[PDB]
C-alpha cells in the first residue's frame, strides 16, 4: 500500500541524484536498450537531458552540488524516459520470442 | 557495426591486420623470408634462453 | 468449378466492396483509395509520397518488425502504388493465408501510427528512392510536362520535391491520412475470394470516417513549356493538349485516335505500320529514334499529345514531323479502315491487360472505386466501336486548335519550342 | 565488347583428370580434393609428432 | 475453398504429337485472349565456333518478313489484328510467340508456321540487322549485370559451348553469311525439336487441327526423327577478374555447378535460394527482412542489392548469387554471402525451410500469371521436363522439403567445392580466389 | 599592348543574335520570401530608347536612397506599399545589352503577399503607361540619373569601368557633359511611351520560394 | 602535417592516450591509481633490475 509509497520517496532522498539537479531518469545506465530510447527523445527533451547532465558533471568536477533550493522534488521528477524505455524493451522482446519460434 | 569479428575485435583486428589481410606484393621472393626466420629466431633464443637461465 | 460471378456490395458509410472468386490457388486483396499528389499542397508537398513508403512502418496493431516478418512467414507480399491522384495498396498471398496477411493490410491503411523516429529514419529513402525512378528519363519529363500542363492539384509532382525531403512531419502524414483515406472515397476489392467473406472484413474491421474530407482543387489548366538541358544525347520530348476526363465518352475517341496514330510496336524489334505517327517520322528523319501517341485521363481532365525520343540533332525534325502527322489526321487523314483496326488493337490491348492477377484487380477496383459499378467486358467493348471516323479526327482538330504544353530533356540544342510547332 | 572475351587455355596446368573440355570435372573432383587434403593431413600429422 | 483444391481444379494440360515429331500443347481457360507459341530446342550452345550468334541474327528476321508474305505484309496483317509478336533466344532454348485473340488461334499458328519455316532472310535487310545487332551489342555491354553472368558462363564452362554469349562475336556478327543464317534455320528449327504450345480460350483440338495444317514437316530417313544430344560441359573451379575502377558500382557472382532440369534436387536447390533470398535498397521490409543476408545487407550497407538464383540447363546449370556493391563493401558483403551458404549446409532450421517453401509456391504461381507466362511453362516443362508439371505436383514435392533436406543437398552442391567467380568494376578490395576458396567450407 | 600584346584578330567567332521568347519558369522551395521578376524586352544598349527607359526606371524607383527609408520619389515602391500590409521590396529592372534588352520589375516580399505586390506592381506600371507621368517626376529623376551616373565613378573601379566599357564599344568617349544632354533630352512622353512598351510587348517572368499566392504570367 | 604530434607513427600514439586522451572533467582521486599503478611497475622493474645485478 502507501507503504513503499513513501518508502520510495525516502529512497529518492536517500539516493540524493537531485541534489546534482537530475531526474531519476538521468541517472540510468546506458545499456542498448536505454540508448535506444534516448534516441527517441524528442529535441527539447534530449536536449534539456544533456544540459542537466552536462551541468551535474561540472558539480562533480566542482565537488559541489545545488543549492537546496533546487534540488528536484521526489513528486517533480519526470520519467521522461521510461515509457520510450518500456516500448523499447517491449519490442525487443517480441522480435525475440519471434526468432526463437 | 562490423559483421565478421575478425576486423572489429580490438585484438584480432591486429593479427588479422598483420598477418592475414596485410596487402603483400605478389612478387616477393624467397629474400623476404628473414624477416620472419629473424623473428622466430627471436623467438626461439628468448624460450630456450629462459629454460637455460632456469638452471 | 467453373466461373462464378462478380459481386459488389455497397456498404452504408460509403465502403464499396468488390470480390471475384476465380478459384486461382492464389488471392490478391487491395484496398484503392481516392488519394494522391494532386491533395497535396505547396505547405505538404511530397507528403504522399512519403506516405507511400511508411506502408512497413508500426501500425496501432502491427509492428513494423511483425508486419514485414508476418507477411514473409506465409510467402505474401505487401506493395502501394500510386498515381497523382489514385493510391492502391494491396496484399497477395496463396489462397489459405489472405487472413494473415489482411491484417497487416488493414493495419497499415487504417492503423497508422508515423512514430517521429521510425518517420524521421525513413524520409532520407525518399532520396533514394527518386533517384533510382528517375533513371529513365521517361518519368523525369513526365512530371515536367504535368507541371507545365497545369496549374495545380495535377500539377505536384509524383516523386517528393528534393527541397521537401525530410522537412515532411508526422502530423502532415496523420492530417493527410485523415483527410483522404474515408470510407467513402475508399474501396476495398479482391480477387480468389468470397464476397460473403471480403465482405465480412470490411464492416467488422474498418472503423474511418466517411465524406471526401478535403476535396481538391480542380487542376486548372496552363500549357507551360518546361525545357531541361543536360547533354544526355537523346532528347526526350512531349507535347500535349487537354485530353478527356475520366467516364467521357469523348475520351474513347481519344484512345481509339491514340491506337490510330500508333501507340508504340506490336513486334519484337518491329516497325509499327499500323503507326500513322511512327510511319510518319520514319519518313522523316534518318538516325534511330522513338514516336508515340500520348494520353491520360484524370477525373477533373486530361493530356494528350506525342511523345518522341530521338537523337539530339534530329530533335527537330522529329518533333515537327509528329505535328504535322498530328494534323493530316485532324485533315481528314483517317481512314474508316484505320478507325476500324485501332478499334481491333484497342480491345486486343484491354482484354490482354487483364490477364495478370494485377490487371484484372486493377481493372476491377479501378471502376469500383470511381462508380461503385462494374462495366461488362461486353459494354466497353460497344462504348469502343461506337466511335465514328469523325469523332476521331475531331479529336484530332482539338489537338491542333488546343493551347499546348511541352516538357523536354537532353542536348536540346536542336530541339523547337511550343512556339515554333 | 565483352562478348570477344574468352578464358585462356588452361591444358599446361589442368590436372590430368579435367583436361578433357566434355567430361563432368566433378567424377574426378573427391580425388583431386582428396590428394591434396591428404598431403596437408599428412603434414599436420608430421608437425604433430 | 482451399488452395489445396483449387491446384487439383486447373484443368489438366494437353499434349498430341504429330507424325514429323512436333508435339502440341496447350492449357483451356475461359480467357477471350491467348497466347500461343513455338519453343524451338535450339540456342547458342547448338552454335559452335563459326556460327556463334546465328540463332540470335535469326531471331532479328524471323520478324522482317517470310517468302509468301514480306515485310509489310506480315506486319500490317499482324499489327492490324491487335495481335502482338515477339521472341527470344537464350543459351539452349529459343522461343516465338504471338498474343492474340483466342478467335485468331488458329490464323496466328499459320503465321507461327511461316515464321519458323519460310523465313524470307532478305539479303538485303540482313545487311541492316547486322549494323542492328552490332548496335544492341554496344548496349549491352553497358549492362553489368549481363557482361557478369555471361563472364560467369565464360569462367564456369570455359572450353565448352556454355561459355558462349547468346548475341555471338563482333566477328561473326560482321560476317556470317545468309547462307549461314539458312543452314541454321534448317538444321535446328525440327519438328521434333519444336512445341506449339498455347494457352486461354482455346480449343485444344482446334489447335492441333491447325497445326496439322501448317506444321506439316514431313519425315522419311530416321536421322530427321531423332533429337540429337548436346556434347557435355564441364565445369571448371575458376575465376574471371574484368576490372575497371572507372565504373560506379562493382558486381560480384559466384556459382557451382548445378544438376540440371530432370534432377528432382533441384526443387530443393530453390526452397534453399528461397531462404537466403533476394534483396534491393527499395525493399520496404528493412533491417526486419527475413533473409539473414538481406538484413545483414541492411545493417550494414552492404550491397545496393543482391540475388540467388539456380539457372538450369539439360545436363548441367550454375547455382549462384550475384550482388551489386560499392568498391569498398564488396568484402563483407562477400563475406556475409559465403557466411550463409555455410549455414545452408550446415544449419538451415525447420523455420527457415518453412518460409522458403511458403515464398516459393508463391513465386512458382506467379510463373502462372497470363496466358503468355502460361503458355512459357508449357513449351518449357515438354522441352525440358519432357511432359507438363502441375502446380499440384510441384506444390507436393516442395512440401516434402525439409530442413535435413536443404542441408543434405546444399552441402552436396556447395560444401568444399571449387567457386566459379566473375567480378566487374572497381573489385579491388574483394579477392583471391583461394581466401574465397575456403569460404566454401565450416559454417 | 603593341610592343607586347598578340592573338588572333577580327571578331573571331560572332554571336548568333539573341531570339526572344518570353518564357515562364518558376521555382518552387518553400523558402518563406518570395522573389519575382517581370520584364518585356527593352532597349539595347547605344539606342536612345534606352535612356527613356534608364529614366522611366527613376521614375517608378530603382531602390532606396535613404538608409531605411521610405522612397517617396518611387513610384513603384509607394504604390505597392499601398497595396500590401507585411514588408518587401521592388524595384525597376533594366539591362542593356547589344542585340537587345531586359526591362520590367523585380519583386521580393512575403509568400502570401505575393499576389498583391506583384499585381501591385503591373498596375503600378500601366498607371505610368497612361499617363501617369509628371513633367516634374521627369525632372526628378534625370537628376537621380545624373547623380546616381556622375557617383558611380567616384571609385577606381567605377571610372575604369566607365571609360573602358565604351572604349571597347565604339572607341570613343563621351564627356560626361554630353552624357548629361542625352539623359534630359527626355521627354515626359518618351517615359509613357516606355511605359506602355511594356505593358503592350510581350513578357518574361521569373520567380522562385514557396510560389503559393504567385500568379503566372497570364494572370498579370 | 599539420602538426608531428598526430601524424608521425609514434607520437600519434603517445598524443593519442596521454596528451588528446578525452577524459571525463569529474574523475577523481579514486581514479590516480591506474597510473600509481603504473609506476609502481615501473620502480619496481627498475630497483629490480638493479637488485638482479647483485
Ligand atoms: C637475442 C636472443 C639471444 C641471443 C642472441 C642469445 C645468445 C647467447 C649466446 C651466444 C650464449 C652463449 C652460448 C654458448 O654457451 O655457447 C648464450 C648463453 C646463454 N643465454 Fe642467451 N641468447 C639469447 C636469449 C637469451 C634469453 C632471453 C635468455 C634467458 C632469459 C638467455 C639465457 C642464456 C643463458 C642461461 C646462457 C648461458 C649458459 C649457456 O651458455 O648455455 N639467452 N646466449
Ligand atoms: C611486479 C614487480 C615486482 C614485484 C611485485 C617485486 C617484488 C619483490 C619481492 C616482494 C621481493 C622480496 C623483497 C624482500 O627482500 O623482502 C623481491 C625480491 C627481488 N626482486 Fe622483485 N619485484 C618486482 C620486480 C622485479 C624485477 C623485474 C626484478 C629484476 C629483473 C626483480 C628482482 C628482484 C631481486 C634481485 C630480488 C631478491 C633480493 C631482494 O630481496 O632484494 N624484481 N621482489
Amino acid at each position: 500500500g502507501r507503504l513503499m509509497d513513501r518508502i520510495r520517496k525516502w529512497y529518492y532522498n536517500a539516493a540524493g541524484f537531485n541534489k546534482y539537479g537530475l531526474m531519476r531518469d538521468d541517472t540510468l545506465y546506458e545499456d542498448d536498450d536505454v540508448k535506444e530510447a534516448l534516441k527517441r527523445l524528442p529535441e527539447d527533451l534530449y536536449n534539456e537531458r544533456m544540459f542537466r547532465i552536462k551541468r551535474a558533471l561540472d558539480l562533480s568536477l566542482k565537488h559541489r552540488i545545488l543549492p537546496k533550493e533546487q534540488w528536484v522534488k521526489y513528486e517533480e521528477d519526470k520519467p521522461y524516459l521510461e515509457p520510450y524505455l518500456k516500448e523499447v524493451i517491449r519490442e525487443r522482446l517480441e522480435r525475440e520470442a519471434w526468432n526463437k519460434k | 557495426m562490423a559483421p565478421n569479428i575478425r576486423k572489429s575485435h580490438p585484438l584480432l583486428k591486429m593479427i588479422n591486420n598483420s598477418l592475414i589481410d596485410l596487402p603483400a606484393p605478389s612478387n616477393i621472393s624467397a629474400w623476404w623470408n628473414f624477416g620472419s626466420l629473424l623473428a622466430v629466431c627471436l623467438m626461439t633464443q628468448i624460450l630456450t634462453g629462459l629454460l637455460l637461465a632456469m638452471h | 468449378p467453373g466461373a462464378e460471378d462478380l459481386e459488389i456490395t455497397k456498404l452504408p458509410n460509403g465502403l464499396i466492396i468488390a470480390s471475384l472468386e476465380n478459384f486461382s490457388p492464389a488471392s490478391r486483396i487491395g484496398v484503392f483509395i481516392k488519394a494522391g499528389s494532386r491533395y497535396e499542397t505547396t505547405a505538404n508537398l511530397g507528403t504522399a509520397h512519403l506516405l507511400r513508403l511508411a506502408s512497413p512502418l508500426t501500425t496501432k496493431g502491427a509492428s513494423s518488425f511483425r508486419i514485414t516478418r508476418g507477411i514473409e512467414a506465409v510467402g505474401g507480399s505487401l506493395s502501394v502504388y500510386s498515381t497523382r491522384e489514385k493510391m492502391t495498396y494491396c496484399v497477395e498471398c496463396l489462397r489459405d493465408h489472405v487472413d494473415t496477411v489482411m491484417e497487416y493490410l488493414l493495419n497499415v491503411t487504417t492503423a497508422p501510427e508515423f512514430r517521429p523516429w521510425e518517420v524521421t529514419d525513413l524520409q532520407p529513402q525518399l532520396k533514394v528512392d527518386k533517384a533510382v525512378a528517375f533513371q529513365s528519363p521517361q518519368v523525369g519529363v513526365l512530371e515536367n510536362l504535368h507541371a507545365a500542363a497545369y496549374k495545380t492539384a495535377l500539377a505536384n509532382p509524383l516523386y517528393c520535391p528534393d527541397y521537401r525531403i525530410g522537412k515532411i512531419t508526422s502530423e502532415q502524414l496523420h492530417h493527410f491520412v485523415q483527410n483522404n483515406f474515408t470510407s467513402a472515397r475508399m474501396a476495398l476489392v479482391g480477387i480468389g475470394v468470397k464476397h460473403s467473406d471480403l465482405k465480412q472484413v470490411a464492416e467488422q474491421f474498418l472503423n474511418i470516417r466517411s465524406g471526401a474530407g478535403t476535396s481538391s482543387a480542380k487542376a486548372t489548366y496552363w500549357g507551360g513549356e518546361i525545357r531541361e538541358q543536360n547533354g544526355h544525347s537523346l532528347v526526350h520530348a512531349a507535347v500535349v493538349t487537354e485530353g478527356a476526363a475520366v467516364g467521357s465518352a469523348e475520351a474513347n475517341a481519344f484512345s481509339v485516335l491514340q491506337h490510330v496514330l500508333g501507340a508504340g510496336p506490336l513486334i519484337k524489334r518491329g516497325s509499327s505500320v499500323t503507326s500513322k505517327l511512327y510511319q510518319g517520322v520514319a519518313k522523316a528523319t534518318t538516325q534511330p529514334f522513338d514516336a508515340s501517341a500520348f494520353n491520360v485521363n484524370y477525373s477533373d481532365s486530361g493530356l494528350f499529345g506525342f511523345y518522341t525520343i530521338s537523337q539530339a540533332a534530329h530533335a527537330g525534325e522529329v518533333i515537327r514531323a509528329a505535328m504535322n502527322q498530328l494534323k493530316a489526321a485532324a485533315q481528314g487523314g483517317v481512314t474508316e479502315e484505320d478507325v476500324t483496326k485501332a478499334k481491333n488493337q484497342l480491345k486486343a490491348t484491354y482484354l490482354m491487360s487483364v490477364e495478370t492477377a494485377q490487371g484484372l484487380l486493377n481493372e476491377i477496383g479501378s471502376e469500383a472505386l470511381l462508380s461503385g459499378t462494374h462495366t461488362a467486358p461486353s459494354v466497353v467493348a460497344q462504348k469502343i466501336d461506337s466511335v465514328t471516323s469523325a469523332d476521331v479526327v475531331n479529336a484530332a482538330k482539338k489537338f491542333v486548335s488546343g493551347k499546348k504544353s511541352m516538357a523536354a530533356s537532353g542536348d536540346l540544342g536542336s530541339t523547337p519550342f511550343l512556339d515554333e510547332l | 565488347v565483352h562478348n570477344d572475351v574468352t578464358v585462356p587455355d588452361f591444358s599446361a596446368y589442368r590436372r590430368e583428370d579435367v583436361m578433357d573440355a566434355t567430361t563432368s570435372s566433378q567424377t574426378s573432383s573427391e580425388d583431386r580434393k582428396g590428394f591434396s587434403y591428404l598431403v596437408t593431413a599428412t603434414a599436420c600429422v608430421a608437425t604433430a609428432y | 475453398a482451399t488452395y489445396a483444391q483449387t491446384l487439383q481444379n486447373i484443368p489438366e494440360t494437353n499434349v498430341t504429337t504429330l507424325d514429323n515429331g512436333l508435339r502440341v500443347a496447350s492449357e483451356e481457360s475461359s480467357q477471350p485472349t491467348c497466347t500461343v507459341g513455338v519453343w524451338i530446342g535450339a540456342g547458342s550452345r547448338y552454335e559452335n565456333e563459326k556460327n556463334n550468334g546465328a540463332g540470335y541474327f535469326v531471331e532479328h528476321l524471323a520478324f522482317k518478313g517470310t517468302k509468301k508474305r514480306p515485310c509489310a505484309a506480315f506486319e500490317k496483317e499482324v499489327e492490324s489484328m491487335g495481335a502482338h509478336f515477339n521472341g527470344y533466344t537464350s543459351r539452349e532454348q529459343t522461343a516465338f510467340y504471338i498474343k492474340a485473340l483466342s478467335k485468331d488461334m488458329p490464323k496466328v499458328v499459320e503465321l507461327l508456321a511461316d515464321v519458323v519455316q519460310n523465313c524470307a532472310l532478305e539479303e538485303s535487310q540482313i545487311e541492316k540487322e547486322r549494323g542492328v545487332i552490332l548496335q544492341e551489342l554496344k548496349e549491352m555491354d553497358n549492362d553489368m549485370t549481363n557482361v557478369t553472368f555471361d563472364y560467369l558462363h565464360a569462367t564456369a564452362f570455359q572450353g565448352t559451348a556454355l561459355a558462349r554469349t547468346v548475341e555471338g562475336t563482333t566477328e561473326n556478327i560482321k560476317h556470317l553469311t545468309r547462307a549461314d543464317l539458312a543452314s541454321y534455320i534448317d538444321t535446328h528449327f525440327k519438328a521434333p525439336r519444336m512445341v506449339l504450345a498455347a494457352a486461354g480460350g482455346i480449343s485444344h483440338k482446334e489447335l492441333v487441327d491447325a497445326a496439322r495444317q501448317h506444321f506439316s514437316g514431313v519425315s522419311f530417313t530416321y536421322k530427321e526423327d531423332a533429337v540429337p544430344i548436346l556434347p557435355r560441359c564441364r565445369f571448371t573451379g575458376s575465376e574471371i577478374r574484368a576490372r575497371d575502377d572507372a565504373l560506379p558500382v562493382a558486381h560480384v557472382a559466384l556459382a557451382v555447378e548445378g544438376p540440371g532440369w530432370a534432377d528432382p534436387d533441384n526443387v530443393v536447390l530453390h526452397v534453399a535460394n528461397a531462404i537466403i533470398g533476394r534483396y534491393d535498397r527499395t525493399f520496404g521490409g528493412g533491417k526486419h527482412l527475413s533473409s539473414r543476408l538481406a538484413a545483414l545487407a541492411v545493417e550494414h550497407k552492404l550491397c545496393h542489392s543482391f540475388q540467388t538464383f539456380n539457372t538450369s540447363y539439360s545436363d548441367t546449370g550454375l547455382f549462384g548469387f550475384h550482388f551489386v556493391a560499392d568498391p569498398l563493401s564488396i568484402d563483407d558483403m562477400m563475406f556475409c554471402a559465403q557466411g550463409e551458404w555455410m549455414r545452408l549446409c550446415t544449419s538451415t532450421t525447420e523455420s527457415e525451410v518453412k518460409r522458403a517453401k511458403n515464398h516459393l509456391r508463391s513465386a512458382m504461381v506467379a510463373q502462372l500469371d497470363g496466358t503468355t507466362p502460361v503458355c512459357e511453362t508449357i513449351g518449357s516443362h515438354l522441352l525440358n521436363y519432357g511432359r507438363r508439371i502441375s502446380l499440384e505436383e510441384w506444390d507436393s514435392r516442395i512440401s516434402a522439403v525439409d530442413a535435413r533436406m536443404v542441408r543434405d543437398v546444399c552441402s552436396k552442391y556447395i560444401y568444399d567445392k571449387c567457386p566459379a567467380l566473375a567480378a566487374v568494376g572497381p573489385i579491388e578490395q574483394l579477392l583471391d580466389y583461394n581466401r574465397i576458396r575456403s569460404g566454401m567450407y565450416w559454417i
